[PDB]
């Protein structure tokens, strides 16, 4: 039914340049260049819509619908790092901070009067790190139940092992239902 | 020093008037808006007032930066959770916070304001990122925040949804309708969408306050308390001028929102005068101190403090009883005020 995308923002992405040379037939060599953010430069900045697919006109332009990033990620530089359908009208979001240590998670639904997303502030789930940085390259990816009230991640325990954690929806800590060295 | 360090509690305050120079400018340059300066703090300066000026210099300054925010999602429910972070920057425990909605839509909005374009965020969108933002800083920075939305003097048109908005988004944050813009407009509280939109607030259990007395006769404060059925009163100075109502008022215990930093600074207080202040202080009064828009005033909650202290002998026995009323005339339900007030009490030492 839905189909949801991100957008990226190069605009003050400075660029790496670099020669290639070609087959030996090329007189002058070319100059590549790429919008690459080496560290601590200006990064690209991002947003998410989705758009309903079953209603698309031919004579009206495709209504794309944003969803915000949440605001505590709002405040300074961001990423979106997961995105993963949990229902038919449910989806969730991963965002985290330039300072890789604080994320967040959103999960959205579908609202029939408004025909927008609604992210009940309710139902994100904060995850941060103060050893380190959150999840082995990036926060872990939810897997949902069926009915999408439920999911299960990978997240670090005290004892610093990663192990799977049980969440529900709305409420705010989640279960082990593993632990162990390793 | 903190002139009165404890945990305080803030009734009017304008989200309009509570934005941060480095958040505005960094919306100017993402959206290539003109903006009279590009320092944050030369910005405080330009935007700020420190000598006491009139109504029409203050509403002059909105013009400023409002075209920056106005209409961009991603502004807005920053605004509102940077917010919350300066409240609990200031002792603030619980705060209600005031905006108009449609001043912040650039779609679906009578006359699109700010003179922008058409037109994506719709006034319903705004509502709901703003009790967003809020929510992430209510839980973020520990202070309890709810929300007011105003209707606008000049515009009966819009006073229809913003009570219809109040009523969705009770469950988020909006806990009142208000009524701001301009009191001296001729026979405003009387406009039938104004007054019908109150009557559906009564209706619908929406609390309610109103500007009014700020700068204008007495009588605007009691067409706000008779038709409009006001439960408080924003501002509220010159009810001074009717001693009949005045003391019926304080009979049936009005609350009386008050800006002293603020009250000087739109000249709505002549300075020649004992301020509208000491006199309901002394005539034991229900009544807070708050800050309105400490953005455009260079002020924190903190000023107004030190105004009341300093200025005109306030004691720290008045700052901790006018913080009690503020909270028994909140507009939490029954529930949250009980804890609101035992909070206090605690902090404060007195009997809960
Ligand atoms: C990608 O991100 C970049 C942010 O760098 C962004 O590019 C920026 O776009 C803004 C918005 O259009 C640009 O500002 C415009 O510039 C032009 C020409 O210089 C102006 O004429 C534009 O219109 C305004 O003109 C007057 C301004 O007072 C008024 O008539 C009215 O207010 C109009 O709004 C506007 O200023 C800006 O130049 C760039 N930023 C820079 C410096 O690179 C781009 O929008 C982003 N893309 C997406 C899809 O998000
Ligand atoms: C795929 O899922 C979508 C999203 O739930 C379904 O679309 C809804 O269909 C029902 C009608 O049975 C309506 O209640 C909603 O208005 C629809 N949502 C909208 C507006 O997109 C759909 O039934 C599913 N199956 C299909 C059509 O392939
Ligand atoms: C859709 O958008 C593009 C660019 O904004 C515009 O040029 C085009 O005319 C639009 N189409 C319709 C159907 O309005
Ligand atoms: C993230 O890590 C940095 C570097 O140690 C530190 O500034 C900060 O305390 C950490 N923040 C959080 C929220 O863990
Ligand atoms: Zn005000």
């Amino acid at each position: 039914t839905f189909l949801a995308y991100a957008q990226f923002n190069d605009t003050e992405v400075p660029l790496i340049e670099y020669s290639f040379y070609s087959d030996e037939s090329l007189q002058y060599p070319k100059t590549v260049r790429v919008p690459y953010p080496k560290a601590g430069a200006v990064n690209p900045t991002v947003k998410f819509f989705v758009v309903n697919t079953d209603s698309l006109s031919s004579v009206t332009n495709a209504t794309s619908i944003q969803i915000t990033a949440p605001a505590s990620m709002l405040i300074g530089d961001h990423y979106l790092c997961d995105v993963t359908w949990a229902t038919q009208e449910r989806i969730s979001l991963q965002w985290l901070r330039r300072i890789q240590n604080y994320s967040v998670m959103d999960i959205c639904d579908y609202d029939e009067s408004s025909g927008r997303w609604n992210c009940l502030v309710a139902r994100q789930h904060i995850e941060m790190s103060t050893t380190g940085w959150v999840g082995r390259f990036r926060p872990s990816e939810p897997h949902f139940t069926l009915d999408g009230n439920s999911f299960y991640k990978i997240i670090s325990n005290e004892e610093g092992y990663r192990h799977i954690c049980y969440f529900q929806i709305d409420k705010k800590d989640c279960t082990f239902i593993t632990k162990g060295t390793w | 020093t903190p002139a009165f360090d404890k945990p305080k509690v803030e009734l009017h305050v304008h989200l309009d008037g509570a934005i941060k120079p480095e958040t505005i400018l960094y919306y100017g340059k993402r959206r290539g808006i003109a903006l009279p300066a590009d320092t944050p703090e030369e910005l405080l300066n330009i935007i700020g007032m420190d000598k006491p000026l009139t109504l029409p210099d203050f509403l002059a300054k909105f013009d400023y930066y409002m075209p920056a925010i106005a209409g961009c999602r991603d502004a807005i429910k920053r605004i509102a959770y940077e917010f919350v972070e300066m409240k609990a920057k200031d002792g603030v425990v619980y705060v209600e916070v005031r905006y108009s909605p449609h001043l912040l839509a650039n779609s679906k909005v009578e006359p699109i304001p700010w003179n922008q374009a058409e037109g994506d965020l719709t006034p319903d969108e705004v509502v709901s990122l703003v009790n967003q933002g809020l929510q992430e800083g209510e839980r973020d920075f520990g202070v309890k925040v709810r929300s007011i939305l105003c209707c606008m003097r000049h515009q009966p048109s819009w006073s229809s949804e913003v009570v219809e908005l109040c009523k969705k988004y009770r469950e988020q944050t909006v806990v009142a309708i208000d009524l701001a813009g301009d009191e001296t407009i001729e026979g405003s509280s009387l406009f039938p969408g104004h007054v019908q939109a109150y009557a559906e607030a009564v209706k619908s259990g929406v609390h309610r306050t109103v500007h009014a007395g700020e700068v204008g006769s007495a009588n605007v404060v009691k067409e706000a308390v008779d038709t409009l059925k006001t439960e408080r009163l924003g501002h509220g100075y010159h009810t001074l001028e009717d001693t009949t109502l005045y003391n019926r008022l304080r009979q049936e215990n009005m609350h009386f929102e008050i800006c002293p930093w603020s009250s000087y600074l739109t000249g709505a207080w002549k300075p020649d005068t004992e301020h509208a202040v000491i006199r309901f202080k002394n005539d034991q009064v229900n009544y807070s101190l708050n800050t309105d828009d400490p953005l455009i005033f260079k002020s924190t909650l903190d000023t107004d403090y030190q105004m009341t202290k300093k200025d005109m002998g306030f004691t720290e026995e008045e700052f901790k009883r006018l913080n009690i009323n503020a909270a028994k005339s909140s507009f939490l339900p029954e529930d949250e005020k009980k804890e609101l007030l035992d909070l206090l009490y605690k902090a404060y030492r007195m009997p809960s």
